[PDB]
């Protein structure tokens, strides 16, 4: 499972998923 | 009128500080992360 999660970042193996990320912009001041 | 505003300000240090604080609050108010404010069941907001 650790190997599979590492690959996903990059059947008994498994396959997790991923969430989104904090990406944005601002001009506050 | 920038000249009229400067004349109204004069040269008071307290006046300058207050003007800066008010300008900061106002620049905070208009402009934000979102585009159209949805304040109410019918929302009109201006991105342009």
């Amino acid at each position: 499972g650790l190997r599979a999660w590492t690959q996903v970042l990059l059947k008994p193996g498994g396959e997790p998923k991923i969430k989104n990320v904090v990406h944005e912009l601002r001009i506050t001041n | 009128q920038a000249e009229n505003i400067y004349n109204r300000l004069g040269e008071d240090l307290n006046k300058w500080q207050a003007l800066l604080v008010q300008i900061r609050k106002a620049r905070g108010t208009f402009d934000n992360a979102e585009t159209k404010k949805e304040f109410g069941p019918v929302v009109i907001d201006y991105g342009k």
